[PDB]
RNA sequence: CCGGAGCGAAAGCGUUUGCCAAGAACGUUUUCAUUAAUCAAGAACGAAAGUCGGAGGUUCGAAGACGAUCAGAUACCGUCGUAGUUCCGACCGUAAACGAUGCCGACCCGCGAUCCGGCGGCGUUUGACCCGCCGGGCAGCGUUGCGGGAAACCACGAGUCUCUGGGCUCCGGGGGGAGUAUGGUUGCAAAGCUGAAACUUAAAGGAAUUGACGGAAGGGCACCACCAGGAGUG
RNA sequence: GCAAGUCUGGUGCCAGCAGCCGCGGUAAUUCCAGCUCCAAUAGCGUAUGCUAACGUUGCUGCAGUUAAAAAGCUCGUAGUUGGAUCUC
């Protein structure tokens, strides 16, 4: 009935964002929600999450900042090579200038400026500008 | 109600919401040691019995099957706690 | 909603493969008909034999004897009516002579205020109407 | 000019400097003085398109000319007016007073690199009027503006030498097609973006520095 | 927002809603710049100082702006916790 | 255009309600759909029940009331004049009329 | 058909205000005060005028009239609105407390108070109308 | 009224059947 | 004002139970649950006179913030607390609209009357709700005498009190002029004000000749 | 009694009592432990009319007769009445079968009611009523001017849609021709499902607004309306 | 539409013009001609196929309350998509 919790997750934080809300609590948890959050917090567009650390999917309340304009997800993922990552850059980031890809490389959760740089693609999982 | 604290909320609204809908799960229901005057000993019985409950040896009836929580009859004790 | 999983390339494939016949302009040039009901059978020109010289009237709120002509075809033997450009050029339309007709503006479809008429003849008797207008290749 | 309210008192004795003073908190500009006085050296107007609309009465339709009116200095500034008046000459006039009192501040932004001044859009941003939106992505330096004539014109007098538009829905109604492309260039100042993370440092307002005067 | 050089392009730094960090657009009339005087520890009277705060018209229009002010009136120890 | 949310009846959760007939034309008329008119009103005129009074052969005898529950269609309802065409803000007040 | 227009209305309402102590209770003295005062090309239109201000003088000494107001009265209800009692209506004996209420209090620094009487909750929930 | 224009039709069609029946 | 000094008195306790300020009808607004401290039995929301005070101080910080008085505004079109915002605006040296706010006196400018103040403080939020919405066409913050059921749509700084009663709205006239005069030097905070709280309070025409 | 209340997948369902086996919601520190969601092909059910075979046919009443009206009524109105309407079995699978709105899931406003169950609280009454709360259910009001829309309007979202991607099924591509032709297929038949083309056409249509109009409603006005009469005409 | 003449004369719902909307029923900026003017240009019109326009075939990327539209309703396989939990 969920066919993901990436997206859940990502709709409740781009609701409770636009909604004026600090904080958003994110129902279902899992590893690549985490470090989908970590590539967010890094760049700072939210505040420090915390996990709630049940004894079942687990809960994550991440506090945010304002400073998010959307956050989504791109059902379903995608395998993104190097030679047409430009092409997703055009079709999903407002500018040259911000926003970024989160990429699912074989070395992990990452953006697509650092997936360029270590010069691997993968997985794409959604963006955040 | 923008900036409401979610990761450290009041003890009064845990205990308000649903079961399911806290920052983690736990029951409403209790147990409690009903001592009635036949039997001496310590029985614990769940609050929402939903059977006939009777203590060692089969003294007297404990609760009645209700749609909630067990009807205790006349001198029951509680949880004792 | 469209269904977006990752291997859904033959749904989505086969969906749009049928849901391309439900396009008029689509569906009329992927079959069988419209193209053997076209009287020229997908040619831009075609040549013909003066039948006879009808005048149409064009329709409401127009009033004009539009001034055509019923012409039999000479590669598949359809009579159709091609439609005088010029004025008074009817006069020069022989009897019973080749005629070059082509397409009347709008693909298979009546221009103005013609009722039905969608052909227009371009060449009379091996030579151009055009210049039959303009006082050139006297014939 | 004598002004009726009390920010055009301050901007008629010298107090506020700019008009960019003015966005910077949101002041209704209800004086069409106060536009003329910063910008009114080089600002170039363009009458959009004169439509007549009609009222069925009793003696049969009364026509009405409206005026679509586009104001804007070619340099980050830009502003859209309408008025519906009886006779075309007033509908004009009363237009270009409607066009400056909406004139707003647009953000230029940098495609890529960043060298010299900006030319294009900072984002994709969106304007809605009625079924028309438009969107106008960032474009590189000499791609000039990529639209119909009718948002042509807005982002020429926004200062927008580049753009690439996408625009949908009924774009033939001019008059909401101006008011999406009008909406898109206003949002240009409102999009968060992490050139604008930085805490901003609030100072007096024109009606709290001048107070006394 | 530079120029890769250190010169700002941009004609004018908008400001923040301090409730939400929304920008405030130059024709957001319901927004408002209030500022909240400061007193003296010993006596209380206005000394020039004051604390000023920024809510956007969206915020303010839904209701959220008094207990916005309150808040962040807190943050600055203006009233009491 | 959906002229009323509730298209002119009471059914809410339903898919079907016993239909009743009207009064002053015998028309099919659905329950929740029925113009309800609750008629009380005395067996003897005001202007006849002082006659009646004077002419009972008791002391003080209360004189019975019709109760009558009438069902009103719509085309009926109005030209009854039960129920008037209201305007596009009127129709939303739900409250009888004093 | 004996209502006057806004000719008449608004006339007769300006002369007061810029002349009140010209015009009395007296429709023949009024009349000619408009003559000097006023310029009006019509005789009768004048005695409507007068005749009006006649009306509102009746009223403006019996109290303030809802078009204007004068200063002669005005000072008289302005230091009736300066009326004060002797003795405030609010520091009073003894101030009637929920417990409710006193718990609050009881939360603050003022929780005991001598001028705080412990009213006794009234029994029973019957705060709400009943519906239908 | 569209619904005797699906009267009719049903009539027409009716018609063919019988027309198209005697020809066997 | 979380100082000491600005501290309600035991005076200020015994005039809001006195007047009534604690008491907020049997409606609560989802906004105003905040400044209610507990509902009693009969239906009534107890407002937290301490957040009625931390408000009031909150409000007197606005007020004083703004160095004309004049631009300071007070609208009161209810009958309950129009002498209360006339004698407000005398002590502080705004001003007023005690009779009825004709729509138009913030946005249209060529009106006779178009006093474009820089604080509103209007005595009801729902009753004086054009003045509200007035003050959204052109930048006004502004400050409204709340209760428990009123609702906030454009109110900045709400003071949470009972502006049903007169004697209960006419004390938080009085508290906000007194506390403005403090913050300013005009009060020094340690005789009490000469002003009686009761030049604040409406007097309907059945006792206005007692 | 009977309600903008309940139940069911829908169609649909209200006299008493009895029999029969289901169902949601709630209760649960029970049990099972991902066993799912949506679903071509396939199937149950499916108002009413109709069809075949019996019973019964009060009333109503297709058809039909007759009475009235009209220039003409093969109708509305009236009398009467077949089939039908009622019951029993097998068919038919069509409705404006509509919330003209697929199912599942998350997120996203407020308030007062209402329905079932659970929970805890002054009281009144031998469960009833009172004040709340948690979970779904039918709905309502307010704000949508935190959104959406062409608008009417939309929190049973019609919101989270150019800041476009939660999953899946069905289905639409200007208006006609036309749900027609043909083929297959179902049926006793009527017809159901599937379903074209030639040809024709510059509009058809949706929402909203101002006028006009109504044999719609309401209010008001004048001896060129009447009341009360008075003159005179015919 | 779409850059360029209420220019000149007669033709008067006729002849015609017009891809579309539309122009003629005795002062036609449309037609029947001159002058002039206009993207032009050694090329330029016309007919037809096809591409963009078309987010009117929508994977990117459309729609299905009222404009064309969710099967009356539910079951159901293939297909499609599937709760959280294993060196960071
Ligand atoms: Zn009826």
């Amino acid at each position: 009935v969920r066919m993901n919790v990436l997206a859940d997750a990502l709709k409740s934080i781009n609701n409770a964002e636009k909604r004026g809300k600090r904080q958003v609590l994110l129902r279902p948890c899992s590893k690549v929600i985490v470090r989908f959050l970590t590539v967010m917090m890094k760049h700072g567009y939210i505040g420090e999450f915390e996990i709630i650390d049940d004894h079942r999917a687990g809960k994550i309340v991440v506090n945010l900042t304002g400073r998010l304009n959307k956050c989504g997800v791109i059902s379903p993922r995608f395998d993104v090579q190097l030679k047409d990552l430009e092409k997703w850059q055009n079709n999903l980031l407002p500018s040259r200038q911000f926003g970024f890809i989160v990429l699912t490389t074989s070395a992990g959760i990452m953006d697509h400026e650092e997936a360029r740089r270590k010069h691997t693609g993968g997985k794409i999982l959604g963006f955040f500008f | 109600p923008l900036a409401k604290d979610l990761l450290h909320p009041t003890p009064e609204e845990e205990r308000r919401r649903h079961k399911k809908k806290r920052l983690v799960q736990s029951p409403n229901s209790y147990f409690m040691d009903v001592k009635c005057p036949g039997c001496y000993k310590i029985t614990t019985v769940f609050s929402h019995a939903q059977t006939v409950v009777l203590c060692v040896g089969c003294s007297t009836v404990l609760c009645q099957p209700t749609g909630g929580k067990a009807r205790l009859t006349e001198g029951c004790s509680f949880r004792r706690k | 909603g469209k269904c977006r999983g990752l291997r859904t390339a033959r749904k989505l494939r086969n969906h749009r493969r049928e849901q391309k016949w439900h396009d008029k302009q689509y569906k009329k040039a992927h079959l069988g008909t419209a193209l053997k009901a076209n009287p020229f059978g997908g040619a831009s020109h075609a040549k013909g034999i003066v039948l006879e010289k009808v005048g149409v009237e064009a329709k409401q709120p127009n009033s004009a004897i539009r001034k055509c002509v019923r012409v039999q075809l000479i590669k598949n033997g359809k009579k159709i009516t091609a439609f005088v450009p010029n004025d008074g050029c009817l006069n020069f339309i022989e009897e019973n002579d080749e005629v070059l007709v082509a397409g009347f503006g709008r693909k298979g479809h009546a221009v103005g205020d013609i009722p039905g008429v969608r052909f227009k003849v371009v060449k009379v008797a091996n030579v151009s109407l055009l210049a039959l207008y303009k006082g050139k290749k006297e014939r | 000019w004598v002004p009726v309210t009390k920010l055009g008192r301050l901007v008629k004795d010298m107090k506020i400097k700019s008009l960019e003073e003015i966005y910077l908190y949101s002041l209704p500009i209800k004086e069409s003085e106060i536009i003329d006085f910063f910008l009114g050296s080089a600002l170039k107007d363009e009458v959009l398109k004169i439509m007549p609309v009609q009222k069925q009465t009793r003696a049969g339709q009364r026509t009405r000319f409206k005026a679509f009116v586009a104001i804007g200095d070619y340099n980050g500034h830009v502003g859209l007016g309408v008025k519906c008046s009886k006779e075309v000459a007033t509908a004009i006039r009363g237009a270009i007073i409607l066009a400056k009192l909406s004139i707003i501040p647009v953000r230029r932004g940098y495609w890529g690199n960043k060298i010299g001044k900006p030319h294009t859009v900072p984002c994709k941003v969106t304007g809605r009027c009625g079924s028309v939106l438009v969107r106008l992505i960032p474009a590189p330096r000499g791609t000039g503006i990529v639209s119909a004539p009718v948002p042509k014109k807005l982002l020429m007098m926004a200062g927008i030498d580049d753009c690439y538009t996408s625009a949908r829905g009924c774009t033939a109604t001019l008059g909401n097609f101006a008011k999406a492309t009008f909406d898109a260039i206003s949002k240009t100042y409102s999009y968060l973006t992490p050139d604008l993370w930085k805490e901003t440092v609030f100072t007096k307002s024109p009606y709290q520095e001048f107070t006394d005067h | 927002m530079q120029n890769d050089a250190g010169e700002f392009v941009d004609l004018y730094v908008p400001r923040k809603c301090s409730a939400s960090n929304r920008i405030i657009g130059a024709k957001d009339h319901a927004s408002i710049q209030i500022n909240i005087a400061e007193v003296d520890r010993v006596t209380g009277r206005f000394n020039g100082q004051f604390k000023t705060y920024a809510i956007c018209g969206a915020i303010r229009r839904m209701g959220e702006a008094d207990d916005s002010l309150l808040r962040l009136a807190k943050t600055d120890s203006i009233v009491a916790k | 255009t959906k002229k009323r949310r509730n298209n002119g009846r009471a059914k809410k959760g339903r898919g079907h309600v016993q239909p009743i007939r009207c009064t002053n034309c015998a028309r099919c008329v659905p329950k929740d759909k029925a113009i309800k008119k609750f008629v009380i009103r005395n067996i003897v005129e005001a202007a006849a029940v002082r006659d009646i009074s004077e002419a009972s052969v008791f002391d003080s005898y209360v004189l019975p009331k019709l109760y009558v529950k009438l069902h009103y269609c719509v085309s009926c309802a109005i030209h009854s004049k039960v129920v008037r065409n209201r305007s596009r803000e009127a129709r939303k007040d739900r409250t009888p009329p004093p | 058909g004996r209502v006057r227009t806004k000719t008449v209305k608004k006339a007769a309402r300006v002369i007061i205000e810029k002349y009140y102590t010209r015009l009395g209770n007296d429709f023949h003295t009024n009349k000619r005060v408009c003559e000097e005062i006023a310029i009006i090309p019509s005789k009768k239109l004048r005695n409507k005028i007068a005749g009006y201000v006649t009306h509102l003088m009746k009223r403006i000494q019996r109290g303030p009239v809802r078009g204007i107001s004068i200063k002669l009265q005005e000072e008289e209800r302005e230091r009736r609105d300066n009326y004060v009692p002797e003795v405030s209506a609010l520091d009073q004996e003894i101030i009637e407390v929920d417990t409710d209420t006193k718990e609050m209090l009881k939360l603050l620094d003022f929780g005991s108070l001598s001028n705080l009487q412990v009213t006794q909750p009234p029994v029973g929930m019957n705060f709400k109308t009943p519906r239908g | 009224r569209a619904k005797w224009r699906k009267k009719r039709m049903r009539r027409l069609k009716r018609k063919r059947r019988k027309m198209r029946q005697r020809s066997k | 004002g979380g100082l000491d000094v600005l501290q309600m008195k035991e005076e200020d306790v015994l005039k809001f139970l006195a007047a009534g300020t604690h008491l907020g009808g049997t409606n609560l607004d989802f906004q105003m649950e905040q400044y209610v401290y507990k509902r009693k039995s009969d239906g009534v929301y107890i407002i937290n006179l301490k957040k009625t005070w931390e408000k009031l101080l909150l409000a007197a910080r606005a007020i004083v913030a703004i160095e004309n008085p004049a631009d300071v505004c007070v609208i009161s079109s209810r009958n309950t607390g129009q002498r209360a915002v006339l004698k407000f605006a005398s002590a502080t040296g705004s001003t007023t609209f005690a009779g009825r706010f004709t729509p138009g006196t913030f946005t249209n400018q060529i009106q006779a009357a178009f006093r474009e103040p820089r604080l509103l403080i209007v005595t009801d939020p729902r009753a004086d709700h054009q003045p509200l919405t007035e003050a959204s066409y052109v930048n006004i913050p502004t400050i409204a005498l709340c209760n428990t059921d009123s609702p906030l749509r454009y109110v900045d700084i709400a003071i949470p009190c009972n502006n049903k009663g007169p004697h209960s709205v006419g004390l938080m006239w009085w508290m906000l002029a007194r506390e403005v005069l403090r913050m300013r030097g005009t009060i020094s905070r340690e005789h009490p004000w000469e002003v009686m709280p009761d030049l604040y309070f409406y007097r309907d025409p059945e006792e206005i000749e007692k």
